[PDB]
DNA sequence: CCCTCCCCTAC
DNA sequence: AATGGTAGGGGAGGG
């Protein structure tokens, strides 16, 4: 029972000084944290998860979107291996993408809400 | 212009300027086959009521 | 309760070299360390809500083959054919794979007595215990040993189809998202993790009193510049095979050496907890109680079928075929020679090669 | 909302709790590993070595022969009651009743060695005397395969099977004692009890694994569809076999019996169709059980697997 | 749910006061509303053109 | 007017 | 990379 609220919302914005407040008087229920580029956010999602440390990632069709699609982004345009950031450890699945998902973040459970 | 040819998704369906469905094709195909099973079951065929 | 308990949510192994909390030696060749021992990682959650890394030492896969010298052995013959199979095997897998020492593939080889499954066999057998030190190449091995590649002879393999993980759950009495008791633990580098702020958010009264109860910092934390951290998470602790006590409440039965049957239902025990559950959630709706009435039933006086006239015919040709003149008994058909106390069991088997204290 | 609704966290996590394997592998592997991690369990708990087959040598075994029954129904339009028989665990209870695992089988009646016999993947040895000493506790299959009586080895297959199936029939009586709530517990119980015979289905089907297996036996499976198709064959009998029914078999998939009372008026048919039930069960071993389950009154048998 | 703002192309300011609850109005208005910020994002009312 | 290829439902 | 079987019917396209 912490203090996350339970919801969040990351959105970019280059900062003009009128879309932050806008976003936020027109939300008024979820705090909404915005930053400079999506290499911030990508990293502000890292941690988030290092906090709450869930056992299971889901979503709706994560091959093609959010999870997959944020994986993607972070290996051809960053270079940067967030499955490994992500797991719960410091230091080409077929069979996966057929009959589930096939992300693997170690210590964490992958959930295709679709299949 | 087999089945395979034509296969419209309802995107493409809904955007054409001139189409209409294969009521032939639906009509007959997808509906006289099975009312026959059952009603050839009891005696009647169904194919007949539909050319009249 | 008394024990420190630790839920499976997910796991996972890794090769480390072996420290002070691993095995080092064996008992076929003691003179040859490990380059290599496998080490098992458990993600889970006190029951408090906070998640916990165990890294569980000591667990080594292995797999059986069928004994080939003669259960008349005086202990001393089997130690030198533990040996020589044990050089054979790791001469033949490092040939493979591209004065013998630093073992890397093959750990020891002991001698345990066992009885088939596949097939009616009501005897003692002789079984050899191959553990390995990396399971990911395990079946690979089999793959050698059941194509002659490493003996002259063709081996049938035993127990190579249970994955390494499948093998530590079952051999421990561990079922998935269920509890780990264990009543000792060690401790690694700061108990409370500062990654980047958990170490004061998450804490609570009930942790810290399961802190106190099990963390001495005084001889129960490890060292930090040995056993450092690798867990992006909360407390991270070490365990022994030894310490996990979910074992021995398992009921070892030996009814199979003998016609002891010929001279309790609840054999599944992780239903025992769903009947317990379904019972407590159909009272919760005013229902009076589960019970079924057995139903007087009379079967053929054989059950007989289409063939059984010839089936008798053949039964009884091959018992004509089969014997040798004489007359059978129950209690004096197996021998009562080859005592086979020195040589252990299954069950009694696996608390070797455990480190030490 | 989906995932709660469904209540796929807390099924998964109880099924899991159940077999006894991760969270993960609960919908990411098989239908064997299920089966595996409750056989090496109940093996180890009684000192059994399991065998470890290639797949050289699951290919070069005997291929199936025995099939199940499929009745060809007579395609009309039933006007009378038709009541729908089914026997409830067919054969996960053939293999309790009948005693058929990998520990009971001693080998096909005929072509009986003394140096060199054949089961599925394997090659063993007779004892001298064994067959001399178990003339009088053996139970001969169909098929041909003699296996050992439950007074000399109670099999382990049969342990696990009771014990899914005992669990799976509390589930449904609890099931069938609620009328007024809503599918909110129905549905979740009627799932447990469906996950609950598919493992079950998964357990007998781990036998003589055709393709893609890892410790099969074509003896056992065919075994196995062999005695059902028998049993089935003698329902029928027993059930033809009597004049005050003037009933008549007109279709079965394996298990079922579709018997029909030509203006039987109804309500009598569920005091005749319980009847035929009883005397059914009543000429099997223990766990086997016909039940009734339900009438048609109207019908329309179009094909095999195919009716309304 | 219940709370009149003010939209004029560059965000919402809650009208809270005495002088905007006694009129009614309708989605989509325009008017001149003439406050004072008090305690946070929220607009008094003192007159409406 | 028979074959394969594909869909998917029932035990 | 990992996989439990059998049976049955119906529609499309090329023959
Ligand atoms: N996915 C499946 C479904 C069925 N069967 C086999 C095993 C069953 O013994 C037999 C009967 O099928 P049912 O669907 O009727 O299932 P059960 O008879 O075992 O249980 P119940 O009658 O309670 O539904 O078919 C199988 O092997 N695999
Ligand atoms: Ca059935
Ligand atoms: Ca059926």
């Amino acid at each position: 029972d912490l203090d996350i609220a339970y919801e969040g919302i990351m959105i970019v914005h280059k900062a003009d000084s009128t879309f932050p407040t806008k976003i936020q008087h027109c939300i008024n229920e979820i705090p909404v944290m915005f930053y400079e580029s999506e290499f911030e956010m990508f990293e502000a999602l890292t941690d988030l998860v290092l906090l709450l440390d869930p056992d299971i990632l889901s979503g709706f069709e994560i091959h093609n979107f959010s999870w997959g699609y944020i994986i993607e982004r972070c290996q051809k345009i960053h270079q940067f291996d967030i499955v490994r950031e992500l797991a719960r450890v410091k230091c080409s699945d077929t069979w996966g993408y057929a009959h589930s998902s096939g992300i693997m973040i170690t210590g964490r459970h992958m959930i295709n809400i679709w299949r | 212009q087999l089945l395979r040819e034509r296969c419209v998704s309802p995107e493409e369906f809904l955007e054409g300027e001139n189409l209409e469905l294969d009521s032939e094709y639906y009509i007959n195909k997808i509906l006289i086959p099975p009312l026959d099973r059952l009603f050839n079951l009891i005696g009647i065929n169904v194919g007949n009521w539909a050319q009249e | 309760s008394d024990y420190f308990r630790i839920q499976l949510n997910n796991q996972d192994y890794y090769m480390s070299k072996p420290t002070f909390l691993d095995p080092s030696h064996g008992e076929s060749l003691p003179l040859n360390q490990f380059s290599q021992v496998p080490n098992i990682r458990v993600f889970g959650a006190l029951p408090t809500g906070h998640q916990v890394l165990c890294h569980v030492h000591g667990i080594l896969p292995y797999m059986f083959i069928k004994y080939d010298g003669q259960i008349t052995d005086t202990s001393t013959l089997r130690h030198q054919r533990c040996a020589q199979v044990h050089k054979t095997l790791e001469v033949k897998i490092r040939a493979s794979f591209k004065k013998l020492g630093n073992l890397n593939f093959v750990a020891d080889v002991s001698v345990v007595k066992g009885i088939p499954f596949y097939g009616y066999h009501v005897g003692w057998n002789l079984f050899y215990k191959i553990s390995l030190l990396n399971p990911s190449c395990l079946s690979r091995i089999s793959e050698l040993i059941r194509d002659g590649k490493i003996f002259g002879k063709k081996f049938e393999i035993y127990e190579s189809h249970i994955p390494y993980l499948l093998q530590w759950t079952a051999d421990f009495n561990l079922f998935g998202c269920s509890w780990i008791n264990v009543d000792r633990c060690y401790f690694r580098s700061p108990v409370l993790n500062s990654i980047l702020d958990i170490d004061k958010l998450t804490i609570n009264d009930d942790l810290q009193l399961l802190l106190d109860r099990f963390c001495d910092f005084k001889c129960n934390v490890l060292s930090r510049r040995d056993f450092p951290r690798v867990g992006n998470g909360l407390i991270e602790i070490d365990i022994l095979p030894q310490f996990i006590k979910n074992r021995e409440k398992l009921q070892h039965r030996d009814i199979h050496h003998d016609f002891l049957e010929k001279l309790v239902k609840p054999y599944v025990s992780s239903a025992r907890d769903m009947i317990n559950e379904l019972t407590m959630q159909r009272e919760e709706l005013s229902l009076k109680e589960y019970k079924e009435p057995p139903e007087t039933k009379r079967h053929v006086s054989g059950h007989q079928w289409q063939s059984s006239g010839e089936f008798e015919a053949f039964y009884k040709k091959a018992q004509h075929k089969t014997s040798t003149g004489q007359i059978p008994n129950f209690e004096n058909f197996i021998d009562k020679n080859q005592k086979f106390s020195a040589i252990n069991t299954p069950y009694e088997a696996l608390p070797q090669l455990w480190p030490r204290l | 909302q989906l995932l709660r609704k469904q209540d796929y966290i807390a099924r998964n996590i109880e099924q899991a709790r159940l077999i006894g394997i991760d969270f993960h592998s609960v919908y990411y592997r098989g239908s064997q590993f299920k089966v595996e991690s409750f056989l090496i369990r109940i093996c180890k708990s009684e000192s059994f070595i399991l065998l470890s087959p290639g797949k050289k040598d699951v290919r070069k075994q005997k291929a199936l022969e025995c099939v199940p029954l499929v009745m060809e129904p007579e395609s009309a339009f039933y006007k009378s009651p038709l009541i729908v028989l089914d026997f409830q665990s067919l054969y996960p209870s053939i293999m309790i009743g009948y005693n058929y695992c990998y520990s009971t089988m001693i080998g096909r009646v005929r072509e009986i060695n003394l140096t060199e016999n054949n089961l599925g993947v394997s090659k063993f040895s007779l004892p001298r005397n064994i067959l001399a000493l178990l003339k009088n506790d053996v139970t001969i299959a169909p098929n041909g395969v003699v296996y050992a009586k439950t007074s000399v080895r109670k099999s382990t297959l049969s342990k696990m099977l009771t014990d899914i199936l005992d669990v799976r029939v509390m589930i449904k009586k609890t099931m069938n004692e609620i009328g007024d709530d809503n599918t909110t517990l129905k549905r979740l119980l009627n799932n447990k009890q469906l996950a609950l015979k598919l493992l079950a289905n998964v357990t007998y089907g781990y036998t003589s694994a055709s393709f893609s297996g890892r410790m099969p036996c074509s003896d056992l499976a065919d075994s196995i569809v062999q005695t059902g198709r028998e049993t089935l064959e003698k329902a029928i009998d027993i059930i033809e076999k009597d004049e005050t029914w003037n009933a008549k078999v007109v279709y079965g998939d394996t298990d079922s019996l579709f018997v029909y009372l030509p203006g039987k008026t109804a309500i009598e048919a569920f005091s005749i169709g319980h009847a035929m039930a009883e005397r059914v069960t009543q000429n099997n071993p223990k766990p086997i059980f016909l039940k009734f389950e339900k009438v048609y009154h109207p019908s329309i048998l179009i094909s095999k697997k195919r009716y309304v | 749910s219940d709370e009149i703002m003010l939209e004029d192309e560059s965000g919402r300011v809650l009208l809270v006061g005495d002088f905007i609850r006694s009129t009614p109005f309708i989605t989509g208005v325009v008017v001149g509303i003439l406050g004072m910020e008090a305690e946070a994002g929220t607009f008094q009312v003192l007159d409406i053109c």
